RNA sequence: AGCAAUAGGAGCUU
């Protein structure tokens, strides 16, 4: 029920510019030239270089107006640890097989690289990302 | 007298800045408001009010 | 020359009501209160009381101007929970937490002695 | 009396006595009757022997 | 006098078209008049003593007349430089820098009071940025519900790409902020801008609520963070202290060389300028740059916490020269486009001696306002702020004469149904208006 | 008694008039309780640079906590971080801000404000002796036209300028409005041979 | 003029403590301290009472004229 | 739940440390404390003789900001209320001052413990100015010189400090949480450190300071309150506490009542 | 070559500390005022009424006006008399001065705030603000409600404001001691 | 090549300079040598430099406009008394101003 | 159902 699913290598981390906000770097462990770029809350889910994250991208959370969330409902992100909904709003079937995806979550931003194989289903209009440890 | 005149049904007063007003909105003290005023025709309308 | 009367914040008038509602037809289940002759005291309390039930979904209030006495409150619940109910539920919950809460100071200040 | 024209106007003043300082800031000012018939700027300006 | 009746409202002098205008009467207590604050702009008011004049129209035809000529909304975009006149203003415009940052995140009780204040929100609440493991806002997410749907704007600042690791540039796609920082550059009355694309593409009334939309949702937003200034957002440490002397020290030499090359005949004119001219000159420019330099310094030691920098990076009041003169240099004065003359005999001040040119002796303040200036500094900033009180009370004769004049001599201009630009004779002016 | 419209100043060119009154409980409030007489507004420091307004605010601050009068005599050797280290002294932050409360929710606010006590004047500008309308009232006997004056019930000059503002309007009606049926409007009768207002009229 | 009954800014009672300032001014103790001792704390109420200037010794020296 | 620890108690402060309730109960608690709780003040003043130097809406406005013992004012009733013309006894409190310098030489100070309460809904206990001991002297009223006099009828009535500050029984409520900044809900101005320049809270030893390995807590909210109500001797503590809890109780049965009988 | 005495009605003049420049004695090069001058002040007479008079003539101040002030050297503060040997980042740094290798002073203010006028006297701190402010209070400070006088109810004038309650400022200068805005604020 | 004073008739002609291209900042000179479009076109860049010297952006039918109605007869008509009233327009309007 | 004019001076906001 997901459209992406990989396992990333933090690379590097500024924290830098702001204080609750950090922009990461990391490649895939198993398929390189994959390179992601996220804006993470710093204090929702602080992250450190070299960690190992599970990051996944799907179209949605089942299994138009915002409500809390009970705790007897279920949903996908009930297996994640940090959570955050986005606009796609820029896909770059560009150069030979180099597919650029950018996604605005509230304004923290993410760019996904990699083969059109791998990104072909990442286009859409609005993209949820979800992560573990 | 010609080119420029005084002339009624006006108004001065200092003015206040207000976050809740409209842009094209502007605070009328009462007692101007009470002061000036407007003809208004009789029509079958606005006879009641 | 312009300045109201500063009792007219508190002394509700005959042809005034103390509190009307209206429905919000955009969204369903939800209604527009009115508080006159109120202030952020009786808003913020009860706010931050009905923000916290399972069953509200939206609640808000503001003043459109400080010059005038008054607050208005957006409140909307689920399907079967009426906002009115848990209107009086939130009220009555924070009057028997203010009941506990002079009980317990009047035995405190007895303790004190 | 009768030559109020060619005469100096505002050498003598009503005394400001709004408040206090406004009283013996009176009692201490200057005028020079050069007057507003000319925009020559120099002569309304902070000099140097002003100190 | 009712609510909603349309009324003239003009502030003098009345310079344009859009120092006069007609609004809707709101009645109220409290015997002034009261204002939206992006309209201060057009009329050049402010709040510290003005007063301004309120017509009543007194029949149909001029009620009809001013609603549909001289109406606030309609005069949103001006003829004279074709960009909006009015913008987002002097605390609404802080208050959404502060809001658009990308680490500004609220929660889900502050954002339900901040929709509830949108008067054009449809009662849908969106989604907030983050679910897990707390539901988080974005402040560019409830700019973007001020905003209207079917808007889009892009702006590139110096080559960003379309990650923007400085949040800089602006994309809004149906409405809503992807990112870039909301200030002077996206609100303001530049041209280009959000006002100007709000309303060329959706007509004066929705980009007549926009003002208040953003005015209700920013205002709150500050009300509830807060905003301040003190006497420490202008103080700058140590080592910036020491950059800053260092600098200022380094000028002073550099002038001290430039004299001594003036006395011993060695200094290299310029075409058209003299000797003593290209002296005062290269001072002048040397001076300038040391001031620009050491005001750079202090814009470099200020954190993003700092006060004053916030104002001057939302742009809404105070520019980069307010930074430098409160924290590291107020620099040179000019009278009459010139450094401080000798007023005394060869000299400025009868405590410098005869013949002195270094930058001290005439009108370079080497202090800050925060450090205090000296009486010699103190005296020639008072000539220097007297020299301009007398321009501003001086030339706007002459200007107002000289508008009088060019309006006597066009009054009688106007576009004929015809295409063609002709006067009350009939004389062709111009073909047709503007050649376009 | 003040009210809103009503122009103050404090000594460093810092004018300004009454928007809004909030009373006790609606201020924004310290910890020890302390609430504000007066809200000003921080856009007026920066490009005005009246850095003496802050510093004397601080100076008055750390006179009052201590019980002495602050000497503020220009050309001294006072600093502002000898000021700052007195007022840390005394167990306040040094730089003059504390944190202060929401008066409607009582959340702290995410920033520090600027606090202390400040010399304002009560200036001799009201808005009581400068509110004036007119709806109709006495004229001129020469011209027939409204009377100059506030306390004579006078009226407002339409000047030259509001013309020319009318003009590029385009409101026609409107300027002969003014002008006519707001002003001195008369009724004549002339010679349809000579032109001349030289008919004797007898109306009844 | 005469001594103000509250402190403009908070409220509390200043309006009795005025003699029983004066009182200890005169046996030497600094302001300072003659304002702690009547319990002014807030510098709002010590300001209240530091700075008041007593006007109406000057007024009532000129002769009641009834 | 909600739990309060007083932690100093007299007649006219009462220091109390608030837990278990939210921000909105004990904001709304201290607002009503300051603004809603009535009081008795003077507010209607008839000059019979003022020939001392002080004019007499000056003289008028110091008397009605006179604190009167207000022990009793819950069992009166507002004078808008009432089917009585000009004042009666029931809905008012008549007081009588009288002032008089004879000789020629002094100066005759008048206190606010010279103003003699004549008529009032007894035997309540209500309407004498408040003394701060059996020594007392009171509040400076006026000051008279030979021949001079005062000759005074002031009414006094039940009022919220909503209308006037003269009915506000509290000075200063002052107020405050988290000293230690757990929550994040403030964020410190500095220049080097936020932790060196920022003085500590008069409750900062009351809570634990966060460890250096701590991370931040995103379900904590707020739940204890440090606050320290002072009176003017019109209200007692413990009354001006009590009575401001069941104001609001009032205000929030008004709503309730509004709400049920507006079916 | 010209030698210029007036004795004109009209002409302004200021008072200002001497210092002695007779190049014989040590006591050259300081102030000729002492500790024994502000003695006399201060007891009221001198030991064998002693106010300003006896200063003007006992030679320690004179009178200067702007023409004369054209041949003098003006030494800002008692302290610049004197070359320093620092290094403060938080008070300003009086001027190098540099250039001269040996200064030769005539006169010292007596007190460089002293420039300021009545109204110009009231601001604090005048020195940290940008011109045009001092200039707008100087304006404004004479719309200023306080107490005119203290005869005020037997004065019968067309428009008379009094203020409550009025209070001496929190931050002073030493000119309003001589204004007597503490005095009547 | 910039100069001091004015001799355009001359320069123009002097080998070695761009014939087609001198200009002057006098558009007098301009009109009694080039005509009256040269002179209207020099008379806007005169204004659009004045105006533009600071950063300010005057739309071009504005200053178009003004110099139209300053060369519509032939000459320039300079924005005075001398000009305007000089006109045949009514004698009320001459009057008013 | 009816409240002078002309001058000078000081100020307010640009
Ligand atoms: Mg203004
Ligand atoms: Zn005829
Ligand atoms: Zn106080
Ligand atoms: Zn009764």
């Amino acid at each position: 029920s997901a459209l992406f699913d990989d396992i990333f290598t933090v690379q590097t981390v500024d924290n830098g510019r702001y204080n609750k906000v950090s922009r990461i770097i990391g490649i895939s462990t198993t398929n390189s030239a994959i390179k992601l770029t996220l804006d993470i809350n710093n204090e929702m889910f602080p992250v450190s270089q070299d960690d190992s994250l599970t990051v996944t991208l799907a179209n949605s959370l089942s299994l138009k107006s915002w409500r809390p969330p009970k705790p007897t409902d279920k949903s996908l992100a009930d297996d994640y640890d940090y959570v955050m909904f986005g606009t796609v709003y820029k896909f770059e079937e560009g150069d030979e097989d180099k597919i650029k995806v950018y996604v605005s979550f509230g304004g923290l931003l993410m760019c996904l690289e990699g083969g059109y194989k791998s990104l072909a289903s990442l286009k859409q209009d609005n993209l949820y990302i979800l992560i573990r440890r | 007298n010609l080119m420029g005149k005084r002339v009624d049904f006006s108004a001065r007063t200092v003015i206040s800045g207000d976050p809740n007003l409209e842009l094209d909105q502007v605070g009328v003290p009462i007692s101007i408001a009470k002061t000036l005023s407007y003809p208004e025709t009789v029509t079958q309308y606005n006879i009641h009010r | 020359m312009n300045a109201p009367d500063r009792f007219e914040l508190f002394i509700l008038p005959d042809d005034v009501p103390k509190l009307k509602i209206t429905p919000d037809s955009r969204v369903p289940n939800c209604i527009i209160i009115k508080f006159e002759r109120e202030d952020h005291t009786l808003a913020n309390l009860l706010r931050e009381e009905l923000a916290l039930y399972p069953d509200v979904t939206f609640v808000a209030y503001k003043v459109e101007h400080p010059l005038f006495a008054n607050f208005v409150m957006r409140l909307q619940t689920e399907e079967g929970t009426r906002p009115k109910q848990a209107l009086e539920r939130a009220c009555a919950s924070i009057i028997n937490k203010l009941k506990t809460l002079d009980h317990k100071f009047n035995e405190e200040w007895n303790i004190k002695n | 009396q009768k030559k109020a024209m060619s005469s100096r106007a505002g050498v003598s003043q009503v005394l400001n006595r709004y408040t206090y300082s406004s009283t013996l800031s009176h009692l201490r000012r200057t005028n020079t009757p050069i007057g507003r018939d000319g925009k020559l700027a120099k002569p309304r300006q902070l000099h140097n022997t002003h100190w | 006098l009712m609510d909603d009746d349309p009324v003239l409202f003009n502030r003098q002098p009345s310079l344009h078209k859009m120092s006069m205008m007609a609004h809707r009467v709101k009645v109220m207590p409290y015997s002034t008049f009261r204002l939206n604050l992006s309209v201060t702009s057009p009329y050049n008011a402010d709040f510290d003593g003005d007063e301004m004049n309120l017509h009543v129209p007194q029949s149909e035809e001029t009620r009809a007349e001013l609603s549909q000529l001289c109406a606030v909304p309609l005069q949103i975009v001006s003829p004279q430089s074709n960009k909006p006149v009015m913008g987002i203003v002097q605390d609404t415009l802080c208050g959404v820098r502060k809001m658009t940052l990308r680490d500004t995140f609220i929660e889900y009780e502050q954002v339900m009071n901040m929709l509830f204040w949108v008067p054009s929100w449809d009662g849908v609440v969106p989604q907030p940025a983050i679910l897990k493991p707390k539901p988080l806002w974005t402040g560019k997410q409830l700019l973007s519900i001020a905003i209207p749907s079917g808007i889009h704007l892009q702006r590139t600042d110096g080559g960003n790409s379309l990650l923007s690791p400085k949040d800089n540039g602006m994309l809004i796609v149906d409405g809503k902020v992807m990112f870039g920082v909301v200030d002077k550059k996206t609100v303001g009355s530049g041209g280009g801008g959000l006002i100007h694309t709000v309303m060329r593409e959706k007509g004066p009334k929705i980009c007549a609520e926009l003002f208040g939309n953003i005015q209700k949702v920013v205002n709150y937003w500050l009300l509830h963070n807060g905003f301040s200034i003190g006497i420490g957002d202008a103080i700058a440490d140590a080592s910036t202290m020491k950059e800053i002397t260092h600098a200022i020290s380094s000028a002073k030499e550099q002038v001290q060389e430039i004299i001594y090359k003036a006395q011993h005949n060695e200094l290299e004119l310029k075409p058209g300028m003299t000797l003593r001219e290209s002296f005062e000159g290269e001072v002048s420019r040397t001076l300038n740059d040391a001031r620009d330099s050491a005001g750079r310094s202090a814009e470099m030691n200020l954190k993003d916490l700092n006060n004053v920098k916030q104002m001057v990076s939302a742009g809404s009041k105070g520019s980069f020269i307010n930074i430098a003169q409160m924290s590291a240099c107020v620099g040179q004065q000019m009278v009459e486009g010139k450094r401080i003359a000798f007023g005394f005999a060869d000299r400025s001040l009868p405590h410098f001696t005869k013949d002195d040119f270094s930058p001290e002796s005439k009108g370079f303040v080497e202090n800050s306002y925060l450090r205090g200036l000296t009486p010699q500094e103190f005296f020639f900033h008072a000539m220097a702020g007297r020299e301009g009180l007398i321009d501003t009370a001086v030339k706007t004769a002459e200007t107002g004469y000289i508008q009088r004049r060019l309006v006597k001599a066009l009054e009688d201009i106007m576009v004929h149904y015809d295409g063609t630009t002709r006067n009350s004779l009939g004389d062709i002016i111009q073909f047709l208006y503007g050649e376009d | 008694v003040p009210q809103i419209g009503d122009k103050f100043a404090s000594r460093h060119g810092q004018k300004g008039t009454i928007g809004v009154t909030y009373r006790h409980e609606d201020m924004p409030f310290s910890a020890e309780g302390i609430v504000p007489d007066l809200i000003i507004n921080p856009h007026a420091i920066p490009s005005r640079m009246t850095v003496a307004h802050l510093i004397e605010c601080l100076l008055s601050k750390v006179g009052s906590i201590r019980g002495y009068e602050g000497d503020a005599t220009p050309f001294t050797d006072l600093t502002v971080d000898a000021v700052s280290n007195l007022l840390r002294d005394n167990g306040y932050q040094s730089r003059g801000f504390e944190v202060m409360y929401n008066g409607h929710t009582g959340k702290k606010l995410m920033a520090q404000v600027f606090f202390g006590p400040t010399y304002y004047q009560r200036l001799r500008h009201m808005v009581d002796d400068k509110i004036h309308a007119r709806a109709r009232g006495p004229v001129q006997v020469l011209t027939r036209q409204p009377v100059e004056g506030r306390s004579r019930d006078g009226g407002l000059r339409f000047g030259e300028m509001e013309r020319d503002c009318m003009i590029a309007h385009g409101a026609a009606g409107f300027l002969k409005e003014r002008l006519m049926e707001a002003s001195d409007a008369f009724r004549v009768h002339v010679c349809g041979i000579c032109g001349l207002m030289s008919v004797i009229a007898n109306l009844k | 003029m005469i001594i103000p009954v509250r402190c403009f800014s908070c409220g509390k009672v200043v309006g009795d403590k005025w003699d029983a300032y004066l009182r200890l001014l005169e046996e030497g103790k600094q302001e300072g301290d003659a304002l702690d001792e009547l319990k002014l704390k807030r510098y709002c109420c010590r300001r209240m009472v530091l700075t008041h200037v007593d006007l109406i010794e000057k007024f009532l020296r000129y002769n009641p004229l009834e | 739940e909600p739990k309060v620890n007083i932690i100093n108690a007299q007649d006219d402060e009462v220091e109390l440390m608030l837990s278990d309730v939210n921000l909105s109960l004990a904001n709304s608690l201290r607002r009503t404390m300051l603004a809603e709780v009535p009081t008795l003040a003077i507010d209607l003043v008839e000059i019979k003789m003022n020939t001392s130097v002080l004019a007499d809406e000056f003289i008028s406005h110091r008397l009605g900001l006179i604190p009167l013992v207000s022990e009793d004012v819950e069992e009166m009733k507002y004078s808008r209320d009432c089917t009585c013309e000009d004042y009666c006894d029931e809905c008012s409190v008549v007081l009588e001052l009288s002032a008089r310098h004879e000789g020629e030489e002094g100066t005759t100070d008048v206190y606010s413990s010279s103003l003699i309460k004549v008529s009032g809904p007894g035997n309540l206990n209500v309407g004498e100015p408040v003394r701060r001991d059996d020594y007392d002297q009171g509040i400076l009223l006026c000051k008279l010189r030979n021949h001079q006099e005062l000759n005074i009828r002031c009414i006094a009535k039940k009022g919220i400090a909503k209308e006037h500050a003269k009915w506000s029984p509290c000075s200063a409520i002052a107020f405050e949480y988290d000293p230690h900044n757990k929550l994040k809900h403030t964020d410190f101005w500095f220049e080097v450190d936020a932790k060196k320049e920022w003085p500590d809270s008069k409750y900062a030893t009351w809570e634990e300071p966060p460890k250096p390995g701590e991370v931040f807590d995103y379900k904590a909210k707020p739940n204890r309150f440090y606050m320290t109500v002072e009176t003017t001797g019109s209200l007692k503590a413990n009354q001006v506490f009590s009575r401001g809890i069941k104001t609001l109780q009032e205000k929030l049965a008004n709503v309730l009542f509004e709400l049920e009988n507006s079916r | 070559r010209e030698f210029k005495i007036f004795t004109d009605v009209g002409r302004v003049y200021r008072p200002l500390f001497i210092v002695e420049d007779d190049e014989s004695k040590d006591n050259k090069g300081e102030l000729r005022i002492t500790k024994e001058h502000i003695r006399k002040i201060q007891q009221g007479y001198d030991d064998d009424v002693y106010g300003w008079s006896s200063l003007v003539t006992s030679g320690v101040i004179e009178y200067v006006d702007g023409e004369e002030e054209e041949t003098i050297m003006i030494a800002m503060t008692p302290e610049d008399l004197q070359t320093r040997s620092l290094n403060d980042t938080a008070k300003r740094i009086k001027p190098e001065m540099s250039t001269s290798s040996h200064h030769t002073f005539t006169h010292c203010e007596i007190h460089p705030s002293m420039i300021l006028g009545v109204a110009a006297s009231i601001i604090p701190f005048p020195d940290h603000n940008q011109s045009p402010r001092n200039t707008y209070q100087s304006a404004m400070g004479k719309q200023a409600m306080g107490v005119f006088l203290t005869n005020y109810n037997v004065r019968m004038d067309t428009m008379a404001n009094i203020l409550y309650y009025p209070q001496k400022p929190l931050a002073k200068t030493q000119a309003m001691e001589y204004l007597k805005f503490r005095e009547l604020p | 090549l910039e100069t001091d004073g004015i001799n355009l008739a001359e320069v123009m002609a002097v080998p070695g300079v761009d014939s087609s291209r001198t200009y002057s900042n006098s558009f007098v000179e301009i009109l009694s040598v080039l005509g009256i479009e040269a002179t209207r076109s020099s008379l806007y860049k005169e204004i659009l430099n004045v105006i533009a010297f600071d950063g300010s952006y005057v739309n071009y039918r504005h200053m178009a406009l003004l110099v139209d109605v300053m060369t519509s007869r032939g000459y320039l008509m300079a924005i005075t008394r001398h000009g305007i009233n000089r006109a045949d327009t009514g004698a009320l309007m001459r009057c008013s101003f």
